[PDB]
């Protein structure tokens, strides 16, 4: 199937019509997405098949055809861009200054942008275009607004 | 079955729409990968 680097929609024909359940990143021959998008199931890319290679429910991440390749990190200071790919809508870059998720095991960057559930797996980028994490796993704060973590994996 | 469809290049767009705030939140992460607010 298509192995070109870039952002991709994760679609399903199991439900009514064709539904977008998420988004992912193709880089160095590996497809990267959030675990809750695919639940670890196999993926199709045209006539080709993508098999899961690594996954973790707690990190909420999964890679296909090879190990996690994305290792860029938010510098904790500058604005970033969410390359949002919403269901049935064109890819669109949104600039924001990330907030902070303070946890017992350290701080994580967070993006306060609200999109449909099927936008999960959309990449967050630095000024150099490097993917610093995926959008789609977060929390719903007091005023009902959505704040996602900047979820990044580990390159072995 | 699930399938992928290309949607674009991953590039920084100069003069993209600038929105969203930056909240500092105390959060907890459980074994199921669910984030929750700590108060
Ligand atoms: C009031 O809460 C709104 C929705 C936002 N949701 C999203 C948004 C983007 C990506 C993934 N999930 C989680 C469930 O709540």
């Amino acid at each position: 199937g298509e192995t070109t680097d870039g952002v991709y929609r994760v679609m399903t024909r199991r439900l009514l019509g064709s539904t977008q359940v998420g988004v992912g990143v193709m880089q160095e021959g590996v497809f990267h997405t959030m675990w809750h998008v695919t639940k670890g199931a196999a993926l199709r890319s045209g006539e080709g098949r993508l098999d899961p290679y690594w996954g973790d429910v707690k990190q909420d991440l999964v890679s296909y055809c090879g190990p996690w390749k994305l290792d860029a990190a938010w510098d904790g200071l500058s604005e970033v861009q969410l390359l949002a790919v919403p269901p049935g809508e064109r890819a669109k870059n949104i600039q924001t200054l990330p907030g902070i998720f303070k946890t017992k095991d350290g701080d994580i960057g967070a993006v306060a942008l609200d999109y449909p559930a099927g936008t999960s797996g959309s990449p967050i980028l630095d000024k150099c275009g490097r993917v610093i994490g995926l959008y789609g796993n977060g929390v719903v704060i007091k005023n009902g607004s959505y704040v996602s973590a900047i979820t990044q994996g580990k390159r072995e | 079955d699930m399938y992928i469809e290309r949607a674009g290049d991953i590039t920084w767009e100069k003069d993209a729409e600038v929105t969203g705030n930056s909240p500092r939140l105390d959060v907890a992460l459980d074994e199921s990968g669910d984030f929750s607010l700590v108060e």
